[PDB]
């Protein structure tokens, strides 16, 4: 019957699904919460380098808000 | 862990390349009153394993008049390409957010012609020589329609950054603004697409072309917090397109070469130019030029 | 036959033709496979008189 | 047996596990069907042996055999006739 | 034990080889169009999964169907040479099996055997669809009972 | 009585040319092709499961041959040699002999199964219904020698396929 | 520029072994001649032999011959178009229609007992009777057959890619075609108003109503249209045939040409003697030389049979329709691109069974 196609499509749908979910989840992980900041222009990149420098632990995703300044 | 993410893409795509074949045969089967693979495992679930390990156990005969060096690097490029354009896809968040992703996709996908060109030359047979010649001219004819469609599409997008496509569509599917181009684009994708490899190379091209068409024309809403929404929508859209891609595989007599060139250069290229002219002035026409940044 | 109404109106619309009127395969429209005994007819020469093969 | 299935699929089977000293759990062929039911299964009639068994006769096999090719029990042909031009029998004696 | 491992690897390999054939069909005579009738939906010779054309190099079993005349004698033998191992041929029909209805003709080799070695002899004139599909199943079981890896370890 | 198959001309009114331009610019007859096979996709398949069920046959089916015997167990063959004479591929070779009892039946009966053509002339030639083709068709082999039948194998099949032969000939002796 | 075909790759000594087999043994060769259509070849051989024998079949036999003659026409025309469809691509009509051929094979199975090579039509009529309930299934399939053929047309008639690959690609003019010995679809495709069933109605074809689908232009698309309308114009013939099936004996009442009934054989001696002699040497055909041709489903199939005056044919030459058709392969493949040649043989409708003899 025509619905026997679905077991065929379902597994590859999972096979196609895994790359998307894995990339999003590892982005959340290796960047610790906030997604991987995107630097399409030198302005965003030097922003990121400022974040890495200001973190003091060489991790751009570490953010120091109002508790840092005096 | 970034390396793990690559294997978390290449292998499942490789399996995805492996596993839609049973979808093809059973869709193509059930279409013609047939059943498709259903005796090997439940509903042919194990049919892909039934063929792959058989193929790797089959000895790869090599023609006597074959240049081994080219005969083994042409599949190397063919697989290397077929698993490389999967990397910049804006699927939730792309592995590589290249600011020129569309250009990179085109340059590296247009490189696939070398594999078939080398295969025909390295094989060194009368059949292989013409077949390579026919395949390449059919292919090299069709980037000009590919490039113009994508170029003219991207005027209302904003840039070649593939991630920006999601922001552009958001409200409506982008087909509603360029549906004359969608049929223009979709048809051109059909024709552009050792022997054990060549299954994998063109086949990832088949799904990725539809994945590429999915993001381009039928976008989705990417919620910043929950990414699974875009994952399901992207997969569902690229499945419907691929089913259509095989829907037409067994629904038309195959094109003949003289019409194949005639169809493009006399009925596809001139109309593609007009639509590009329509979509280059219309953002200017309505003061709706998009932001690149 | 089996196929529900929802699948039916999909296949009628996609084809544009009423396929349920006649199917390409037979559910119960055939002759019963075994048949009652027959009685074959006779011909123009199964007579005993003026059937001389010479004429 | 069914009537809802279409013609050619209305009557069907799954096979036994043991067939004359041969396990049958994965492999299947069409020759284990006994003749009495071979008529009913192939839709050649409509009276199963339960309803209409075959006429009992001595020479009819009491145990149907499936196809045997590829096994130590094969078939091997041979001349069924008798020897002709029989070699002249020589006597022995010592000699003359 | 290494004997157990070679047995499992034997079973794993041929299970594919008994489920993924590709028939290079030799369309010659009424037995050949009868094959395509098997690939028709009524019997579905593609559900087990062997493609109807399969091309020359993309093929495993060559179904010799039809009368084999000396006209085609060298063409098939050169084709059988190009068929990569493991390669099997199933002689279909009385004409291809021994000659059939043209055994005494001047322009036909009596049986496809005299040209190539055959694994399965399916009889018929023409053989009924399943009668050859059963023969394919017979070749399927013939692949189940091979000792390729087992013989290598034994040597 | 003859009927033209291509003499229609396309009307040049605005409606028809609009139909033609709409037909090609945005493909419709091709989309109609998609719709037809889609309806075919949402339809039951006609593919039977072999050998779990097979296509229907008829009582007149001609397949693997088998000699028969009388209810007494006495063979039907009388070595009248009719089947050999009519056998169009000369697959019948038989030799008779004055059997010791006095019934004098055949000594040899070899059917060259790979020469036979399953034409069914042999059964209709026999005046005592000795040689018949059983409904079996799955009797393939891996050896040429297996196909070449003989009197013993023919008798064995008659002992094996007897329910079908008796029943099929019972459903057919009025027909032929 | 060159279109000389290398043929004989199937050739068997058909005529040579016909010279040594008796007429009854000669019959199965024609079933094996065209490996696309079986039964309509028996019509040609049978019609020739009865004409020499000066024996006509009973009216019951005549209608069964035409009924199975038409189902053969469907059978050949399904295979011809579907194989035409396959070589271009378009595998779906190939599968969908081949499902229906299974029904007609079962019809062949029910009457003759064999799937393809029926050997059902013999000099003097049909050997076996029509099984009870057979014509109802013919009515069942025929009623549903038209619906399938519209599905073929719906996918195929207006398809631009098929049409464009089959319009004006391969074309032969009226005088070149008719001079080349063409027949069947090609004369009708070129516009020639000729058809053996209408001009010289053999058997019972005089008492039936149908039309001959001829067309203009002469290219292969119209030949494709000619076959399709033949399907419908065939379907009306079976519709009238099973509506007007007369009651009578299946074979001639002449025991010297028709073997007696089995009951007669085992009861009356002259039945036993005649069957004995009919199955040792058979009837002796009086000397003569007739070329009888019929409207074969693919063309005009004829046999030129000379009779020695004994129980064997002196020489029987087969007029293979494809043999004349393939002879013109040069003419209908002149100038067109290489990719279209397979289309030409697709519309040339060459089966290797009879062109290679
Ligand atoms: C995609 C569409 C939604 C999911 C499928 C829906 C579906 O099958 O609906 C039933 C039915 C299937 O098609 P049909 O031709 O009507 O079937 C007629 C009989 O059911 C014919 O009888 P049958 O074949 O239904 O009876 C037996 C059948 C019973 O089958 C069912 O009951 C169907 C549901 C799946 C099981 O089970 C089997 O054959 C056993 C093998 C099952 C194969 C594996 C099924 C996997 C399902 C998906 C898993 C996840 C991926 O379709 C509809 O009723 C309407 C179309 C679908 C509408 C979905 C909702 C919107
Ligand atoms: C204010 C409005 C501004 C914009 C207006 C734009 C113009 C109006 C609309 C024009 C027509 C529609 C757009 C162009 C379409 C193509 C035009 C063309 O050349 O057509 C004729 C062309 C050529 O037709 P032809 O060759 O028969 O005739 C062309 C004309 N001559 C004879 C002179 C050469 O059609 C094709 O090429 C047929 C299809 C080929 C591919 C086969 C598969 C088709 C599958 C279809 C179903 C799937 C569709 C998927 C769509 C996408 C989904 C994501
Ligand atoms: S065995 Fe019979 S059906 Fe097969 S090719 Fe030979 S003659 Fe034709
Ligand atoms: S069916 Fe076979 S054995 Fe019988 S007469 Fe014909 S060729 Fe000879
Ligand atoms: S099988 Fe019949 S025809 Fe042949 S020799 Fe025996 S009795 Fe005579």
């Amino acid at each position: 019957m025509w619905f026997e196609i679905l077991p065929g499509i379902a597994v590859m749908a999972a096979c196609l699904f895994i790359p998307g979910m894995a990339t999003a989840h590892i982005h959340k992980f290796t960047n610790g919460g906030k997604e991987k900041r995107v630097a399409h222009f030198s302005y965003q990149w030097n922003l990121m380098e400022r974040d890495r420098c200001i973190s003091g632990v060489n991790r751009y995703h570490v953010t120091k808000g109002l508790e840092n300044i005096d | 862990m970034f390396m793990i993410n690559i294997l978390s893409l290449i292998i499942p795509i490789l399996l995805a390349v492996a596993f839609l074949t049973l979808v093809e045969r059973k869709v193509l089967g059930y279409m013609q009153l047939r059943k498709g693979p259903n005796v090997v495992g439940p509903y042919g679930l194990l049919q892909p394993i039934a063929d792959a390990l058989k193929l790797v156990t089959k000895e790869p005969l090599r023609p006597g008049t074959s240049s081994i060096s080219m005969f083994i690097i042409a599949p190397i490029l063919g697989l290397s390409l077929a698993l490389t354009m999967w990397v910049p896809l804006p699927m939730p968040y792309p592995l590589i957010n290249m600011n020129l992703g569309v250009l990179f996709m085109l340059a590296m996908s247009s490189l696939a012609v070398y594999s078939i060109l080398w295969s025909g030359w390295a094989s060194n047979s009368k059949y292989a020589l013409i077949g390579a010649l026919r395949a390449v001219a059919q292919t090299i004819s069709y980037e000009v329609t590919l490039a113009i469609i994508l170029l003219s599409v991207l005027l209302m997008n904003g840039s070649y950054t593939l991630s920006t496509l999601i922001t552009t569509q958001e409200h409506i599917w982008m087909i509603f603004t360029s549906w004359p181009l969608a049929m223009m684009w979709f048809i051109s994708t059909l024709a552009e697409t050792p022997f054990a490899m060549f299954f994998m190379a063109e086949y990832a091209n088949i799904i990725m072309m539809n994945a590429f068409t999915a993001i381009l024309f039928l976008g989705a809403s990417h919620d910043p917090h929950t990414p699974e929404l875009y994952t399901i929508n992207f997969v569902l859209k690229t499945l419907a397109l691929t089913i259509t891609f095989l829907w037409i595989r067994a629904s038309y007599p195959r094109f003949r070469y003289d019409q194949l060139m005639h169809l493009l250069w006399k009925s596809f290229l001139p109309l593609t130019l007009a639509l590009c002219m329509w979509h280059i002035s219309l953002p200017i026409m309505t003061a709706s030029i998009p932001p690149q940044s | 036959a089996s196929a529900t109404r929802v699948i039916q109106l999909l296949r009628n619309w996609a084809s544009g033709r009423d396929l349920q009127a006649k199917l390409q395969l037979r559910y119960q429209e055939i002759s019963k496979r075994t048949q009652p005994p027959p009685k074959l007819p006779v011909g123009p020469s199964h007579k005993l008189s003026n059937n001389y093969y010479c004429t | 047996e069914d009537n809802k299935q279409f013609f050619g699929r209305h009557r069907w089977v799954i096979y036994t596990t043991e067939m004359n000293g041969r396990d049958t759990f994965w492999d299947v062929d069409g020759s284990m069907v006994p003749p009495e039911w071979h008529r009913w299964l192939h839709c050649m009639t409509d009276d199963p042996p339960t309803t209409k068994p075959p006429t009992a006769r001595k020479y009819i096999w009491t145990n149907h055999k499936f196809n045997v090719s590829g096994t130590p029990q094969q078939y091997v042909p041979y001349s069924t006739t008798r020897k002709k031009i029989q070699e002249w029998v020589p006597p022995s004696t010592p000699y003359k | 034990r290494g004997e157990y491992v070679v047995a499992k690897l034997d079973d794993l390999v041929n299970w594919a080889r008994r489920s993924s054939l590709w028939p290079m069909t030799f369309g010659l005579a009424c037995c050949a169009v009868e094959m395509m009738h098997m690939a028709a939906p009524r019997y579905d010779m593609d559900r087990f999964g062997v493609v109807f054309r399969a091309s020359p190099r993309q093929s495993d079993v060559m179904i010799v169907a039809g009368t084999l005349t000396n006209k085609m004698a060298p063409a098939l033998r050169k084709v059988y040479d190009q068929m990569p191992e493991p390669r099997y041929v199933v002689s279909m029909g009385s004409c291809a099996n021994g000659g059939g209805y043209y055994h005494y003709s001047y322009s036909v080799v009596r049986g496809c055997d005299r040209i190539v070695p055959v694994d399965i002899y399916v009889p018929g004139c023409p053989p009924t669809a399943e009668a050859l599909l059963y023969g394919i199943l017979q070749l399927q079981r013939k692949i189940k009972r091979e000792k390729r890896l087992r013989i290598w370890y034994r040597r | 009585t003859y009927k033209f198959v291509n003499m229609r001309e396309p009307s040049m009114d605005m409606k028809s040319v609009t139909d033609r331009a709409a037909q090609t610019l945005l493909w419709t007859e091709l989309v109609r092709g998609l719709g037809m096979t889609l309806s075919y996709l949402f339809r039951e398949p006609a593919t039977i499961n072999y050998p779990f069920e097979k296509g229907p046959l008829s009582p007149r089916f001609r397949g693997e041959h088998a000699l028969r015997r009388y209810p007494s167990g006495e063979e039907r063959c009388i070595a009248c040699k009719l089947c050999e004479a009519v056998c169009p591929a000369q697959a019948i070779t038989i030799e008779a002999e004055p059997r010791a009892d006095g019934s004098r039946r055949t000594t040899r009966y070899d059917i060259d199964m790979t020469k036979c053509i399953y034409c069914g002339f042999c059964q209709e030639a026999c005046p005592v219904d000795a040689i018949v083709e059983g409904p079996n068709f799955e009797f393939s082999t891996e050896t040429h020698e297996e196909l070449l039948y003989n009197k013993e194998k023919l008798l064995n099949n008659g002992d094996k396929w007897e329910a079908e032969i008796a029943a099929n000939i019972q459903a057919d002796y009025l027909y032929r | 520029r060159k279109c000389d075909p290398h043929i004989g790759l199937l050739h068997r000594g058909t005529e040579k072994l016909i010279e040594y087999k008796t007429y009854l043994q000669a019959l199965p060769y024609f079933d094996r001649l065209d490996y696309v259509s079986m039964m309509c070849n028996e019509q040609a051989y049978s019609l020739a032999v009865e004409k020499l024998l000066n024996i006509q079949p009973p009216p019951r036999a005549q209608w069964i011959r035409v009924l199975f003659g038409e189902i053969t026409r469907l059978l050949n025309h399904i295979m011809a178009v579907t194989t035409h469809a396959l070589d271009i691509g378009a595998m779906t009509p190939f599968f969908w229609m081949f499902e229906e051929r299974e029904k007609m094979f079962e019809f062949y199975e029910r009457v003759s007992g064999a799937r393809m090579h029926a050997a059902y039509i013999r000099p003097g009529g049909v050997h076996q009777d029509l099984p009870l309930g057979l014509l109802d299934d013919i009515y069942e399939f025929s009623k549903n057959f038209s619906f399938r053929i519209d599905e073929l047309e719906e996918m195929l008639t207006n398809n631009r890619i098929w049409r464009n690959r089959t319009v004006d690609i391969g074309v032969v003019t009226a005088e070149d075609a008719l001079n080349y010995g063409f027949s069947g679809v090609m004369l009708r495709g070129s516009g020639i108003q000729w058809d053996l069933r209408k001009t010289q109605p053999y058997d019972v074809y005089d008492q039936v109503e149908f039309d001959v689908p001829i067309g203009s232009r002469g290219d292969c698309y119209d030949r494709y249209l000619c076959r399709v309308e033949e399907m419908r114009q065939s379907l009306r013939i079976i519709s009238q045939c099973l509506n007007k099936m007369p009651p009578g004996e299946i074979k001639v009442d002449d025991a010297k040409v028709s073997p007696p009934k089995r009951a007669e054989m085992k009861t009356s001696m002259e039945s036993l003697i005649h069957h004995f002699k009919l199955y040792t040497e058979g009837y002796q055909v009086p000397p003569g030389a007739t070329y009888t041709a019929i409207e074969a489903p693919k063309g005009e199939f004829g046999v030129y049979l000379v009779s020695d005056g004994s129980s064997r044919p002196y020489r029987c030459k087969i007029k293979a329709p494809g043999f004349a058709h393939l002879a013109g392969l040069d003419k209908m493949s002149k100038g067109h691109m290489l990719a279209d040649v397979v289309a030409i043989i697709g519309t040339q409708d060459i089966v290797f069974g009879e062109v290679d003899r």
